[PDB]
């Protein structure tokens, strides 16, 4: 048939030995890298890793802790068990039989 | 969800109406700022999940897979742009709509109330996928890869829309918050049997289990790099996803079905590991290597244990990174030398001495160096399977030295020993490449400083 | 306490610092193994402190300074034991390292990569 | 592929080779050498080959019982314990071209010594490919042996590669 | 501007979404301040306890 | 363009009105029929789960 | 900083000094070292920092739960009971978590400051963990990754019915 | 005692029995073998050497290997399945009856 050569493979470093590898037009190829270090690195990682770090109470692991501490002192103030078998009041229950 | 839906929507128009040279650059920049948006789906409370609407959801399981879902839509466009730059204008903008419509449909299944509309959009990734590989790969042999990847997945796609629907005759509902109230307990029966066998083995075959794998080789290599990047990040954890949310309704009879999937994950994991270390196509290699941590995921998933759910989570969230940064290692390699068979091009650390670095990183994330989450995820599936059975540290400890030993030989055939003397065109990496493989790994290791994140609803 | 608990963390804050140096805030690549030998041989002298304070009164102390994670029962804090075999062991391993870092100096000084050897050494 | 000549030759090296191993004082090693050599020179002369073939197999049949299970190894030949170990630190000269214009800069006498390397490399090419085309037989080489230039101006043909490669240390 | 106008897009889009959301949430307000756990009384320049 | 977007609405409205008024005619019977045979759709009693006994299956 | 009683500590006893050596004692002099070149400037810093925060106080503070009906207390799929019921159950969960973590934290304390003498002089702590771990394992082990207050109940009425039938045959 | 080579330890070629006669059909199957060696050398290093050439060498040898290799299955399975569901039979039977230590497990 009637077809066209494979093309050789072409090295940006070549015309721009400043490529950052993005685009072979200098100016578009600088814009790019600066989006994606910006956006990438300024804002997502940095903010992005800031904002994970001061998440408030993240789950309530936090206040499940404080909630603790108060219920441990009440109960061993009035000579309570820290915490008993059964989750539900047998009272409640009306078992089979 | 619709703060995500729309502007991802709006990638679209925002990709066909930039100017011919800016179409990079203009959708890379905004999907960023998707992502950064993203982390608002934080908000999770202790004992309920973050319910927006009828429609949509978001709970510690789906989250840390929304923010790698759209996370990795830039990584993809800065991967694709190079072997796509002699591509004409429109087929790139089409290119590029495929992602976007892929991040659309990903980001609506991670957050469906419903199970039929997970089903729906489960599915539905499929077309954009199917599309990316057969009509971007490079070699012949996509076609085939994309009927495998097909009809795989519909083999045992169908039978789950049969169980879905005869759930919610049965149940009233498909609403996963209904679910978790109304559901009631699965007794012995044949027919209890193909009914949990038509709920499981559509995610068995994504994810995919030991045995029913075959296809996910053959996709990735013959996948563009962007097509590899999802597919092993976020689509194979579909069928992770999946099967977490799924079990709920299975119980007791997970019980004695699990036997015969952790047999396999089991020993499948010691398989493809071992199997690593003989592969010469270096995407067949990192591709088994997500087989063997996968099986991990499916005993943590199928021996429902807090410990072994906060491990999968885990496990699915590293591994994405982990894999996908292999991949483009793998494809930056051959950029350059139009190969990818791992012995072509040897000694690359004398050539290239920061992005050995980056294998060097991948490569110990690879095998779970702690304290990354890598190790914390397989960790707590190891500690978990112990409880289940004694034994299973036998097979536990093993695949560990096996990772170890082929994580290393891809370090040390690709980038130590003496260079290839013909080949001649190793040039220096690119800032983009260098911004990408640093664009997965630093994510990841910051990860370690807070794990609870993606650790799940268990936590 | 205050001075046994802050200068036995002192001890290994001050060895990451010639790590944290590489991100390039204040590098003089012209001697970084003299810098690495340097820290190692301060390192030493300031753990020869709470080592001292163990061999008069036998105090041990273990640190628990940050709650890294807890998995439902299991808190996991990042956590350092200053007891006997540590605070012998410490102040032992660093003389040993204090004197392979300059023999290094002079063995290993014609490697170019001279400065990553002795960063993988730390 | 050897001869009789150079497997009996062979032989005495790695022979002695090994005997020094296990001497290892050099006024030992020199008495038990000059025995071994009048070993050799006892069957030097003999003419029936097929004896002589017979010599040599009952020899290393010898040397396969006698052999040293940790001969002595020159440093850098191949085995021993310097053997490759500045491969990491040769670098192919073709590096230099991707080497950025401000570092280039650094060198202007190198790289303007180095651009008229690659100017004769280039003007000699052709003819090089001619030599060996007219001193090739029909069916191709038959050895792996290369001719010297004949001309004056001419260069031996395939000569970049073994003048230009890295210096054993090259850093 | 010609030049950037397509920059406003999905900030445009992030906007119509957010403000979508919260329009969802006012079809949702069934059990506003009925919940046994959270149920309480007005305070006195409060309409509603969210909205 | 505006008559292809005009054509839609304006058939698409019609259709959307036949779709409501369907469902609301299903359910007008639906409704009726429970109520012309209250025999076959009995209040039934209701326990609480104190009162009702489910087997415990371990998950060890 | 917090309660004394949630994390006690026994009263501490410090014998005083008793040199039999006219050698002095270098661990004084580094002592006071620290005291002058750390502890002052550092206080210095720290009293800085107290008075900005003096200047702005505001409050945040420990939210309070209203106790609502339990799982036992709901009718059969009467979602809205239950959901109120089962976040109530899981905020519990998560209470009970650190409470054992408390105790284990208390266990552990007492282990490194008791020293030599930690197998005797821990007993308190020690039967105290026991208990409460005995109680923890009671509630929420062995209910599975899919965990909830119904599963909660069904194991307690389990138990409940194995400690009936015990005492009938006695 | 005679060398008995192995899989994993050949025999020298200084005591093969076929080293030592070499016939006029064994020499002339060597020249062969060298007479392919040097051609295949000729054509690589015209290339190899060829100032113009930058890329990779393509090896029909390398890629004759890759296709070739790219191009015991429930016995395991089974002893693995008996394996564990002995061990897990066993197990739950003992915590039934109470005989199995769980006194802290609390971790699962
Ligand atoms: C020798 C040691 C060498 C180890 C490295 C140095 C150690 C430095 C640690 C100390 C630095 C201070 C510190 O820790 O910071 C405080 C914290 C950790 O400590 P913290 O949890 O106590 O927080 C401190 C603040 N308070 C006190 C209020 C809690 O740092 C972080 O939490 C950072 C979290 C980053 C994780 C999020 C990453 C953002 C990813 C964006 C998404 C895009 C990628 C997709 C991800 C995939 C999906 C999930
Ligand atoms: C053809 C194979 C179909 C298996 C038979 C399933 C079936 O027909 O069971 C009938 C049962 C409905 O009966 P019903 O009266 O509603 O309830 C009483 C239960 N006897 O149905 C049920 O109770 C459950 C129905 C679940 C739907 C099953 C879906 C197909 C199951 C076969 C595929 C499972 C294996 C998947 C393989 C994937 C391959 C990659
Ligand atoms: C088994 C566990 C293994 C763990 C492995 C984990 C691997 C991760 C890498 C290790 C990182 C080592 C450094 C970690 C210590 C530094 C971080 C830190 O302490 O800041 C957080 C701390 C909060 O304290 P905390 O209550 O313990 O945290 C709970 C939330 N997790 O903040 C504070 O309490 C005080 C913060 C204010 C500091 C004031 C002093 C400022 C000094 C100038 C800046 C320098
Ligand atoms: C009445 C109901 C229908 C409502 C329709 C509302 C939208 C109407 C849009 C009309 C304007 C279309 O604009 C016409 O098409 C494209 C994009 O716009 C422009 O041309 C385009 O070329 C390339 C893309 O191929 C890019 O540089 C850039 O996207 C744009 O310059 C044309 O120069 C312009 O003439
Ligand atoms: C990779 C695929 C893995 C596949 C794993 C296959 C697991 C096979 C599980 C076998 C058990 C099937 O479920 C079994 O069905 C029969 C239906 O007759 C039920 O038994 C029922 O029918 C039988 C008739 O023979 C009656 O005696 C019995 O009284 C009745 O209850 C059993 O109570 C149930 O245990
Ligand atoms: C709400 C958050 C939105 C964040 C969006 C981030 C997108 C960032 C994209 C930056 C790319 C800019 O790339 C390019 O820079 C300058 C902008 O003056 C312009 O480049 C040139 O355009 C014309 C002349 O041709 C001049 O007006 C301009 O001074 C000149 O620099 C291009 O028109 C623009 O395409």
């Amino acid at each position: 048939w009637q077809e066209d050569p494979e093309p050789e493979d072409e090295n940006l470093y070549e015309k721009n030995p400043d490529s950052h590898g993005y685009d072979k037009d200098p100016a578009v190829d600088i814009w790019n890298m600066r989006v994606v270090f910006f956006f990438g690195f300024s804002i997502v990682l940095v903010l992005g890793s800031t904002f994970v770090a001061y998440l408030p109470d993240y789950r309530m692991q936090e206040w499940a802790r404080r909630e603790a501490e108060r219920l441990v002192k009440y109960r061993e103030a009035h000579g309570l068990p820290i915490m008993e078998s059964n989750c539900f009041d047998p009272s409640k229950i009306q078992l089979p039989e | 969800m619709l703060k995500y839906i729309i502007p991802t929507i709006m990638l679209m128009p925002l990709t066909w109406l930039s100017k011919n040279n800016m179409i990079w650059v203009n959708s890379t920049a905004h999907s960023l700022l998707i992502s950064f948006t993203s982390l608002l789906l934080m908000n999770q409370f202790g004992d309920n999940s973050l319910n927006f609407s009828l429609l949509f959801f978001s709970d510690s399981l789906s989250t840390p897979l929304l923010i790698l879902t759209m996370w990795l839509l830039p990584l993809m466009l800065m991967a694709s742009q190079h072997h796509l730059s002699k591509e004409n204008l429109t087929r790139k903008k089409l290119f590029i709509t495929m992602l976007i419509s892929l991040q659309l449909f990903l980001i609506m299944t991670f957050t469906a109330m419903e199970l039929i509309l997970f089903y729906i959009l489960f599915e539905a990734t499929l077309v954009p996928t199917l599309i990316i590989i057969t009509r971007w790969g490079n070699q012949t042999e996509r076609l085939n890869a994309g009927l495998y990847f097909l009809f795989y997945t519909l083999a045992g796609s169908l039978p789950l829309l049969v169980a879905l629907i005869y759930i919610q005759n049965t149940v009233g509902s498909l609403n996963f918050l209904m679910l978790q109230y109304w559901v009631q307990p699965v007794h012995n029966s044949w027919s209890n049997v193909f009914m949990w066998l038509a709920c499981m083995m559509a995610f068995m075959v994504k994810m995919p289990l030991y045995g029913l794998h075959l296809w996910l080789p053959k996709a990735h290599v013959e996948a563009p790099i962007a097509g590899s990047m999802v597919l092993a990040a976020v689509l194979l954890k579909l069928g992770g996803y999946g099967m977490l949310r799924i079990t709920l309704i299975l119980n007791p009879m997970t019980d004695f079905m699990a036997y015969p999937f952790i047999m396999l994950s089991l020993w499948g994991m010691i398989m493809t590991s071992s199997i690593c270390l003989r592969q010469t196509d270096l995407k067949s290699l990192i591709a088994y290597s997500s087989v063997s941590h996968m099986a991990l995921v499916i005993v943590a998933i199928l021996i429902q244990t807090p410990w072994s759910y906060m491990g999968a989570t885990a496990l699915m969230i590293a591994h994405g990174l982990t894999s996908s940064m292999l991949f483009c290692l793998a494809n930056s390699n051959y950029e350059r030398i139009h190969s990818r068979t791992m012995i072509l091009a040897r000694g690359l650390q004398t050539l290239l001495p920061l992005m050995a670095t980056w294998w060097l990183l991948a490569s110990l994330t690879n095998l779970a160096l702690p304290p990354t989450i890598n190790l914390i995820g397989e960790l707590f599936v190891v500690m978990s399977t112990f409880s289940w059975s004694n034994i299973t540290i036998i097979l536990m400890g093993v695949n560990m030295v096996i990772t170890a030993l082929y994580s290393l030989y891809m370090l040390i055939m690709t980038q130590r020993g003496k260079y290839t003397y013909h080949i001649n065109n190793i040039s220096p990496s690119f800032t983009r490449e260098n911004a990408l493989m640093s664009l997965h790994i630093l994510p990841l290791l910051l990860l370690t400083l807070n794990p609870k994140i993606i650790l799940g609803p268990l936590y | 306490m205050n001075m046994f608990s802050s200068l036995s963390l002192v001890t290994l804050l001050l060895l990451t610092m010639p790590i944290m140096m590489m991100s390039f805030n204040t590098y003089k690549p012209s001697n970084y193994p003299l810098y690495v030998k340097t820290a190692i041989s301060y390192a030493f002298i300031t753990s020869m402190i709470p080592t001292m304070m163990f061999i008069h009164s036998g105090q041990e102390l273990i640190i628990s300074n940050w709650h890294w994670l807890t998995i439902q029962t299991l808190k996991l804090s990042l956590s350092f034991k200053m007891d006997y075999f540590s605070m012998m062991f410490i102040p032992v391993a660093l003389f040993v390292t204090w004197s392979i870092m300059e023999f290094s100096m002079w063995y290993m000084y014609s490697d170019p990569n001279i400065n990553k050897f002795f960063k993988y050494l730390l | 592929y050897l001869t009789h000549q150079q497997k009996v030759l062979r032989l005495y090296k790695r022979a002695l080779r090994h005997l020094e191993s296990w001497c290892i004082h050099r006024d030992k090693y020199r008495y038990f050498a000059c025995l071994l050599r009048a070993r050799f020179d006892e069957h030097k002369n003999e003419k029936d080959m097929v004896k002589a073939t017979q010599l040599l197999r009952e020899a290393e049949e010898e040397f396969w019982h006698g052999q040293h299970p940790q001969p002595y190894i020159f440093p850098e030949s191949p085995g021993g314990t310097s053997y490759e170990r500045y491969e990491c630190y040769k670098v192919p000269e073709w590096c230099l071209d991707d080497w950025h214009p401000s570092e280039k800069a650094m060198y202007p006498d190198y790289f303007a010594k180095r651009e008229q390397w690659k100017k004769l490399r280039r003007e000699s090419w052709e003819r090089e490919v001619k030599q060996l085309q007219e001193e090739t037989p029909v069916g191709g080489p038959r050895t792996e042996a290369l001719p010297p230039a004949r001309k004056q101006g001419d260069l031996p043909p395939l000569w970049w590669h073994i003048v230009t490669r890295p210096r054993e240390r090259p850093m | 501007v010609r030049d950037h106008w397509v920059h406003v897009l999905v900030p445009m889009g992030f906007v119509f979404g957010y403000y979508l959301d919260r329009k969802n949430d006012e079809k949702l307000t069934a059990f506003r301040n009925k919940s046994l756990l959270y149920k309480r009384e007005l305070k006195p320049n409060e309409e509603v306890t969210w909205k | 363009q505006l008559l292809y977007i005009t054509s839609f609405v304006f058939v698409g409205y019609y259709l959307l009105k036949r779709q409501d008024y369907m469902y609301a005619v299903r359910d007008h019977d639906m409704f009726s029929y429970i109520k012309s045979h209250p025999e076959d759709f009995p209040e039934k009693d209701k326990k609480t789960y104190g009162e009702v006994f489910e087997e415990f299956h371990p998950v060890r | 900083s917090w309660d004394k009683d949630v994390y006690p500590e026994p009263p501490r006893r410090t014998p005083a000094p008793s040199p039999q050596t006219s050698l002095p004692n270098p661990i004084t002099y580094l002592t006071k070292a620290f005291d002058l070149l750390v502890d002052r400037p550092v206080t210095l810093v720290r009293e800085f920092i107290e008075r900005q925060h003096a200047k702005n106080k505001y409050y945040y503070y420990h939210r309070e739960f209203r106790r609502v009906p339990d799982i036992t207390e709901c009718q059969e799929k009467d979602v809205l009971c239950m959901f109120e019921a089962e976040m109530q159950w899981r905020r519990d969960y998560k209470v009970d978590q650190e409470i054992v973590n408390i105790i284990q934290e208390r266990l552990k304390a007492c282990q490194q400051r008791e020293g030599e003498s930690h197998r005797q002089n821990c007993a308190k702590e020690l039967e105290q963990f026991t208990q409460v771990v005995k109680a923890y394992q009671d509630r929420y082990h062995d209910l599975g990754a899919h965990y909830s207050a119904r599963k909660c109940l069904a194991k307690q009425k389990q138990r409940m019915l194995a400690e009936r039938k015990a005492a009938k045959e006695a | 005692p005679k060398y008995e080579a192995s899989r994993l330890s050949s025999l020298p070629t200084t005591l093969d029995p076929a080293e030592y006669d070499i016939s006029s059909e064994t020499r002339k199957a060597q020249a062969e073998r060298l007479a392919i060696r040097s051609r295949l050398k000729r054509e690589y290093q015209l290339q190899y050497y060829d100032p113009s050439r930058r890329g990779v060498i393509e090896d029909p040898a390398l890629v004759r290997w890759t296709y070739a290799r790219s191009a015991f299955g429930i016995g395991p399975l089974v002893f693995w399945y008996y394996v564990f569901k002995t061990d897990r039979d066993r197990k739950e039977k003992l915590i039934q009856e109470g005989k199995l230590d769980r006194t802290f497990n609390i971790s699962y």
